[PDB]
């Protein structure tokens, strides 16, 4: 029971694709 | 122990708070710090990209004083479970910043000092081993201007 992980994944989704500065 | 990550955290949070008109002073009592400038721009860009794909991070989670700590650690742990890169560290900073900004707007100023403390401890206990084994903080300034 966490919507916290969904936020963590949404964070990762932008973070992962953040190497293209 | 010269864990100056504290200064990095406070500097970033102060910037995010100053944007909304507040001051870090309200909530808490070798000069190559271009990382400060580099991290601010990076944080701004992250939040910009995040708010385009989804809603802005400030309205993602419903926070209460008693809910905050468990919610913070749960998010961060899941963010760093499958690996650590520079993008996720920016995610780490802008997330904590969004929490501070929200906690003030929802009038839970009590959390601001703690969010900084929570970030600082995790940045020392679980992230710095990755930092200098990937070239330290300057490497971030080089890769992200």
């Amino acid at each position: 029971h966490q919507a916290e992980v969904q936020i963590a994944r949404k964070l990762q989704c932008i973070a992962d694709q953040f190497h293209r500065l | 122990m010269s864990q100056s990550n504290r200064e990095l955290v406070v500097d970033f949070l102060s910037y995010k708070l100053s944007q909304k008109g507040y001051s870090w002073s309200q909530f808490s009592d070798s000069e190559m710090a271009a990382v400060k400038q580099a991290l601010r721009e990076a944080g701004d860009e992250f939040e910009l990209r995040y708010r385009r794909a989804f809603s802005d991070l400030t309205s993602q989670l419903h926070i209460t004083p008693g809910t905050a700590y468990q919610s913070f650690e749960q998010v961060v742990n899941e963010l760093f479970r499958d690996g650590v890169n520079w993008g996720r560290i920016v995610a780490f900073f802008s997330f904590g910043g969004a929490l501070c900004v929200e906690s003030v707007d929802k009038e839970m100023q009590v959390l601001v000092s703690r969010i900084a403390a929570w970030m600082a401890t995790y940045l020392n206990d679980h992230l710095e081993p990755w930092i200098q084994e990937n070239g330290g903080w300057d490497t971030f300034v080089e890769l992200y201007g």
